[PDB]
């Protein structure tokens, strides 16, 4: 696979200290696809989400999830393992969620449901806010992005990308911790 | 060298839409797929042993649920034996009563009724829909949202939408923790605009049920079901969890319907090689099997999937027709953006608008689409005058009416003042007089002062955590000088005690009068029969702005 | 009851009582303000839901009537427990034993025989279709 | 203080349209008027003594013509006694054959058939129209014009429109003296794009017949009739002059239809207190009485009159339905601007597009509307891609097809070169190579070099004054390097010798195959019968530009 | 002729002759170029129009057939005379005597009996409805 | 009140153009459909004719409110065979004796689009036709929204114009105020 930058270094273990946020990426992230739905590189997305977490004085840990390609469930697997209970799930096509242990799987703290509108500045802010939740702040939510033509332009493409993402699901396979080549 | 003709056409908005060629292997085909199962049913010892070619040993949870609960076995041999073309003819024949058809359609397998409606063109489907619609009187539902989750604006927009004629109104959240404020604001504004308008707040399922239990909603609609097992699973439910949830709503006296819609299984990655319409038929039968009275369908939020492929908008009308033919209330979408083209979105709306359904739109945006938190509706607030004009052009009752600007200003202001009194009375973060005036005259959130969102969601979640219930809102209205609004809010809560509005297609009109398919049975029998636009309702629709006196 | 008995609030208001045996005309604004009635009083009864089930049957809607019969049983279950049971039926939440214990508890505490059978039916199929805890 | 909501709505294009309140006394009411006469007929010794309340002593020329020629008097009293609600039910019932209805409708009076269709909503009317349409296959007609009467552009635009699927095309003139050039250019371009497309040039009646006598047109359509006697008079005809004109065209082997349409009598100042629909029904019976095979109606050029009042667009569908129900070919308008709103004009088009008529539009503008010399059409060249998308969305055959830019360039170029050869051979003012290139790539006349209009119209009128006929064009083509086009032109002239395309709904498809209601009879009998979009024609419609292969 | 005999060009091309007894096959580019056929030859016959009228009756269209019968008579009338008669029938163009003269001409010169009666009928009605010369 | 009758209009002598106005022109209506004064309209048409050295003669017609028949009766009385017909709502036609009533030399069928510059140019062209010249036709004005904006208004103004039709009454020559 071209553009590789994520190495699985074993089964992710649950963090014991509040000092971290887990970025949980879907099974195709950085592999079958290397950009999101509007062509922003996964490398740049992950770089900005990590930078946002770390500039808030919180550790960033990246894992890949396999049991589902749904981004909520990817984030739930992450919030189970995160020492802060806070996780960020990112699909290959770019859809992102800030999640919290104890919330229902399809609930969340913040949701970014129109991937085509996300910029690198947004991804940095998503990481900042996730870290601020980990510090038990109540951060100003990332401002809502909403474009009534996003679905007309991109829903069919979103479905095709997700279909391809789902081929990487592995029943019963626990998350793998990633070494990030950044 | 370029043709300037083609350079002009290339710039047309429609050429920004997403189109795809059929992809049968992944279900990217609207209807009439080669992989769709042929109709069949085998019944042994009063139990289904084969459904549409599949033996019971291969049943997934959807098959089991449909086979055990979703098919009227009392007439199954008769209707399976009938020719599907003759059955399609019976649907659009004005002289075959709805009451004669429902025992047969409810006995069909999912593939059988798909086969029946797939013999039809959209004119025939519309001719059938005007008869199969459960409620005689068509109605309308609106979205009320904004990108800031601003509660003052929600209340004002809700009041205006109720005043324009919507009988149900729906909100949802940019930030999930805001939900109690959105819900309360919608309910207060709706009762100000027209007492009896039903309100819902679309959330994750357990969250929405809890919010309903506290009394801040009147019904729930986005109770989602899906047409393949892996997709249902990523939807975080099974047919049994959703059936239990349906009965949980009713056990609290709350009206509810399910939601489905063609294309969800493609969007969520597992169509099992089946057409969108066949998978959607499975969803309709899940709804029937659960004992749920009604259904929002017509692709709904996944409209970009069927619309991308041939006959997708026809399939959307077909799935609405299957819903009504199964004797379910049909809240028939027209609530979600799929096109940059005004021509194209109008064609898609008229399939339901012309015959009428229980809710012609299940989410006309009562705000400008930039504020629509379902990512945009097929119609929005800037379309209100076009919608009224088309009602008058065609003599069609689309559920809305022309309204006076001075009336809308007054009703929006009253709603904003009532919510101000609720927030003061409940010790919520204040609504200022400046916010009240802004919401009174706003078009959308671009016109509203910024609120302290961090403080709002703190108090919003305290409503959940301290179980602050709807009678607190009633009390705050009463103590703040809004005795009338408090009485109307109390009357909405009393409707949850009688069970009357739990029945098929129920709304609350006039002076607290339930109007449902039970006491407003559709009795269509051809021209000059059934529901007709006439009388004072017709005078209301004719009275559009700008109609000049000629002499 | 038949469709001619519908709506109950117009044809037979006295057929409707609440979980605390209050009537519809008890819920006045002044009774709410004085706490003479409270939210605990404002809850639909199994009796009302079984009447509405009978009306649904008479309207030709047997599956709707079945839903109302399940709902009549669930009126007895507290709000928090309803949420617990709903969540337990979602995918991968429960073991087979946890679901069967929910069913037996539904009967012993609330006599919710139809709902208990519904939960046991799900539990059996969740084994075959691999929707129990640890099946993901 | 303004509501910003109403400020947004006030800017909407629909609020620039003309709306008026009903004005009974001057006929500014679309249908269902209290002044309209009640249906009646009395017959004594085989002649009508009373028609719709009016005694024979008060008959105007329209009453006389209809009463003597337009009603089957042997069954008129029987059909008058029939219940108009049941007759309307028969119209939309898929199981009452078209051939069972025509003997009833041809025995009704104008007010009787109006009373019948006025019981119907637009869904019921569309359901009836798909059955009553005479020709089983729907078709389409285009306008080809420009504001300069530029013949090179007309020829290229006509070739493109023929290539996109129009089976009839129509021109007219900004400067009346230009007409022979417009007609010849239209004919040559149409045959280049698809041999067999029929062409007309809409003029004053005597002028248009003389032009058809010289062989420069294939048919005539704008042979106008009117629903009151003073309006007919200002139209410079009577029923007897127009009936004679109809047989004159046929006596030269030329296909023709009449044109009428709701609101002409209001526009021309004498509605005699009657609704538009009743007066239009008189026009339709004038057409039937004259023995004319078809009618262009649906308000047509007066669409701003019914569209201004309530139920006007429904009335427009009703008058199309009356036309087809009387076993006339219906060219159903959708050819004239009435609104600034894309939503509104789409709703108006769908009334005929969805069921299908003999010509869904009788003048889709094949040029951008700034060039449309009928003052703008309800659809124009910039809508081509939307129209194709809606055919694909709904699986509806609207008569057109997606096309490739390189094919259109090639066909427009050949058309311009062919006309250049005609002009050279006939000694007409030259068509330069620069003009040929411009016409190839043009979107409209903005892209065309200026011609010497004074010189052009001198030579165009010489075509009339010297009786230069169609065989000069054939010879110029054959001697100028276009023997292929020359043969196609000769084949079009040879159709005037057989009488085949004089019959109801006739067009010429494929390899000179006449396709009319005689050999393509509509046999609609409900779902899965009658015309269905399928096969290669469906593949054509599916293949729109932009559809990505999702593999 | 029946519906099955239609269209003539596709089923029975040899049924079609022209006013000068030419056939369809005579109309080729070569014969046009050589002037072996001219515009004078290219005109439909009364016989063809009466065959099409028979088809129209078999298709249930009696009034269309009547139109074709009037057209069949009018084939004998020259183009300029057709235009004169059409003009004469327009409002306020003609005296009653002029219309009756046109009718006698149609009958006695061209044997256009049906068209002659049509024009006589117009004359009578133009008196009553005041559409003759001088009535405006 | 700028138009006065000076008696029944007579046959024209050859160097003239007749401007034939409808029966409500300058009376019950005094502006066209977009509010241009009838006095200004006639001023410009007359000035355009006279600029070409041709005499302008104005008549009112009564037998029909239709602008073609208004102009037709003007061209039969015109010493040049050339007439200009103008309705109250502004519709204008240049007509020529010998043409069918519903034919013309030039037609201006969207009254909302005419300006006083167009009206002057129409007079100029008519005078050139009277001199047997072949002027460039006045360039075509076409607005696809003209009917959506104005057709109902055009119908209503014509209904009102039509009330002044008088059967059997010959045209009257008009004096135009200075
Ligand atoms: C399409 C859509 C759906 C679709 C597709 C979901 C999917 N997984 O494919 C359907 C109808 C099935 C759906 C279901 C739900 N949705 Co939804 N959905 C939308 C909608 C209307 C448009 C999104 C879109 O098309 N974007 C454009 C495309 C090109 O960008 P995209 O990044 O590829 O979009 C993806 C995400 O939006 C994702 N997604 C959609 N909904 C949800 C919900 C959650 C919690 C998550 C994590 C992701 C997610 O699905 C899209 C396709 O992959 C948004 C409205 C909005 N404001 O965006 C709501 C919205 C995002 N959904 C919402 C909700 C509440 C839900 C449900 C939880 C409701 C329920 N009854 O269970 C479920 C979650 C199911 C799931 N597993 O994701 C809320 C979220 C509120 C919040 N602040 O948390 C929104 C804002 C509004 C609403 N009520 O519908 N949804
Ligand atoms: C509406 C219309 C009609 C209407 C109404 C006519 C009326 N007298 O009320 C109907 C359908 C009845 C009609 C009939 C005819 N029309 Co017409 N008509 C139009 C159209 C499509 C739009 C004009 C419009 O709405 N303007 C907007 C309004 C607000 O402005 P207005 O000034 O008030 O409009 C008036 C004039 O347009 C006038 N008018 C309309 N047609 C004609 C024709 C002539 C010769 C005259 C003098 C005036 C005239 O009627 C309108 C309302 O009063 C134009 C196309 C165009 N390019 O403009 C053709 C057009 C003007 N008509 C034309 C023709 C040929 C005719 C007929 C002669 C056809 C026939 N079969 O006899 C008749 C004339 C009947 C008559 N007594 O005027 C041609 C003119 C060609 C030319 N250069 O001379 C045009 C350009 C195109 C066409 N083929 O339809 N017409
Ligand atoms: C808008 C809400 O409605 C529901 N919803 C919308 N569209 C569909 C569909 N095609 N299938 C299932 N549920 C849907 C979801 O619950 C979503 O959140
Ligand atoms: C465009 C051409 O079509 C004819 N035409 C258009 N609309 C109508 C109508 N409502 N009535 C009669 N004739 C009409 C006229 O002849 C016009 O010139
Ligand atoms: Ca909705
Ligand atoms: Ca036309
Ligand atoms: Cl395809
Ligand atoms: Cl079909
Ligand atoms: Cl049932
Ligand atoms: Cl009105
Ligand atoms: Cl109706
Ligand atoms: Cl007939
Ligand atoms: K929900
Ligand atoms: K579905
Ligand atoms: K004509
Ligand atoms: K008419």
């Amino acid at each position: 696979g071209p553009g590789g930058f994520l190495t699985e270094v074993g089964e992710a273990r649950q963090g014991t200290q509040q000092d971290e946020v887990i970025i949980a990426v879907g099974p195709a992230f950085g592999l079958a696809q290397t950009v999101n739905i509007v062509g922003i590189p996964h490398k740049s997305i992950l770089r900005e989400v990590i930078a946002g977490i770390e500039e808030e004085g919180i550790k960033a840990r990246v894992i890949r999830c396999f049991k589902s390609s749904d981004v909520a469930f990817v984030a739930v697997e992450g919030n189970r393992l995160s020492g802060s209970g806070i996780s960020i799930g990112i699909q290959s096509k770019g859809t992102t969620v800030i999640h919290q242990q104890g919330l229902p799987p399809l609930s969340n703290l913040e949701l970014f449901p129109q991937a085509p509108l996300l910029t690198l500045e947004t991804y940095r802010q998503i990481g900042k806010n996730a870290a601020r939740y980990a510090k038990r702040e109540s951060p100003q939510p990332v401002p809502t992005l909403n474009d009534q033509m996003a679905r007309p332009k991109y829903q069919a493409k979103s479905a095709i990308l997700h279909i391809k993402e789902t081929k990487y699901v592995v029943t019963g396979k626990n998350p793998q911790e990633l070494r990030v080549a950044l | 060298m370029r043709s300037k003709r083609f350079e002009a056409l290339a710039k047309r908005p429609v050429n920004q839409d997403g189109f795809v060629k059929e992809w049968i292997e992944e279900g990217f085909i609207a209807m009439e797929s080669p992989n769709d199962p042929k109709p069949s049913i085998k019944i042994v010892n009063g139990a289904v042993t084969e459904l549409d070619g599949k033996p019971v040993s291969d049943f997934d949870l959807i098959d089991h649920f449909i086979a055990r609960y979703g098919i009227n076995l009392n007439r199954a041999e008769e209707v399976m034996a009938m020719d599907s073309v003759k059955l399609a003819n019976m649907l659009c024949d004005p002289n075959v009563k709805r009451s004669e058809i429902v025992p047969l359609t409810t006995a069909m397998t999912p593939a059988k009724i798909v086969e029946v409606v797939s013999h039809m063109n959209v004119v025939e489907m519309m001719m059938a829909m005007q008869k199969m619609r459960a409620r005689r009187t068509p109605s309308q539902q609106a979205h009320v949202t904004n990108v800031k989750d601003n509660p003052v604006q929600i209340a004002a927009d809700a009041a205006e939408g109720a005043w324009r004629g919507f009988d149900e109104q729906e909100t949802t959240v940019a930030v999930a923790r805001y939900a109690p404020f959105n819900a309360i604001a919608l309910l207060v504004g709706s009762q100000v605009g027209r007492p009896g308008v039903l309100t819902q707040c679309s959330l994750e399922e357990a969250t929405e049920l809890k919010l309903g239990m506290l009394g801040h909603t009147c019904y729930a609609e986005t109770i989602s079901v899906y047409g393949t097992e892996p997709v249902f699973t990523d939807g975080d439910d099974t047919p049994w969890s959703k059936g239990f949830l349906a009965s949980s709503y009713a056990s609290r006296g709350l009206k509810m319907r399910f939601t489905s819609g063609s294309g969800s299984e493609v969007q969520m990655g597992y169509a099992e090689g089946k057409s969108m319409l066949y998978l959607e038929a499975r969803c309709i039968y899940i709804t029937k099997a659960a004992g749920v009275q009604g259904l929002q369908n017509g692709s709904v939020s996944c409209i970009g999937v069927p619309s991308a492929v041939p006959s997708g908008i026809r399939a959307v009308l077909a799935e609405n027709l299957i819903c009504s033919s199964l004797d379910l209330e049909c809240a028939s979408s027209n609530d979600q953006t799929f096109t940059h083209s005004d021509m194209r979105r109008t064609a898609r709306l008229l399939m339901q608008f012309l015959p009428g359904t229980d809710f012609i739109s299940s989410g006309y945006s009562a705000v400008p689409n930039y504020d629509n938190m379902f990512a945009g509706s097929n119609e929005d607030a800037e379309d209100f005058d076009d919608y009224n004009v088309i009602q008058r052009d065609l003599k069609v009752d689309g559920g809305l009416r022309p309204v006076r600007e001075e009336d809308v200003i007054a009703i929006r202001n009253k709603a904003a003042r009532a919510l101000q009194a609720v927030f003061a009375g409940m010790g919520l973060p204040p609504i200022t007089d400046e916010e009240v005036e802004a919401a009174t005259y706003a078009h959308g959130s671009k016109d509203m002062p910024e609120r302290n969102i961090v403080e709002d969601i703190k108090f919003a979640q305290e409503i959940i955590n301290k179980n602050r219930n709807g009678l607190e809102v009633v009390k705050a209205l009463a103590q703040g000088g809004f005795t009338d609004v408090a009485q109307d809010m109390l009357n909405i809560q009393k409707a949850k005690l009688t069970g009357d509005y739990l029945h098929t297609s129920a709304i609350i009109v006039g002076d607290g009068q339930v109007l449902s398919a039970v006491n407003d049975v559709n009795d269509y029998a051809g021209p000059a029969t059934g529901y007709r636009l006439q009388g004072e309702r017709w005078e209301e629709i004719k009275n559009i702005p700008g109609a000049l006196d000629p002499n | 009851a038949r469709v001619s008995d519908y709506p109950l609030a117009n044809k037979h208001p006295e057929w409707v009582k609440t979980a605390t045996n209050k009537t519809l005309d008890d819920f006045t604004l002044e009774n709410v303000l004085s706490n003479k009635v409270t939210a605990q009083d404002m809850r639909i009864t199994p009796e009302t839901l079984r009447l509405q089930a009978s009306i649904a049957k008479d309207a030709g809607r047997d599956r709707l009537a079945m839903n109302f019969e399940r709902a009549a049983e669930l009126t007895a279950v507290p709000d928090d427990r309803i949420l617990e049971i709903y969540n337990a039926l979602r995918p991968y939440r429960s073991t087979k034993e946890e679901l069967l214990a929910i069913a037996d508890d539904l009967e012993s505490r609330y006599q919710a025989k139809i709902c208990a059978a519904f939960v046991r039916e799900a539990a059996t199929l969740y084994v075959e279709r691999k929707k129990l805890k640890g099946d993901d």
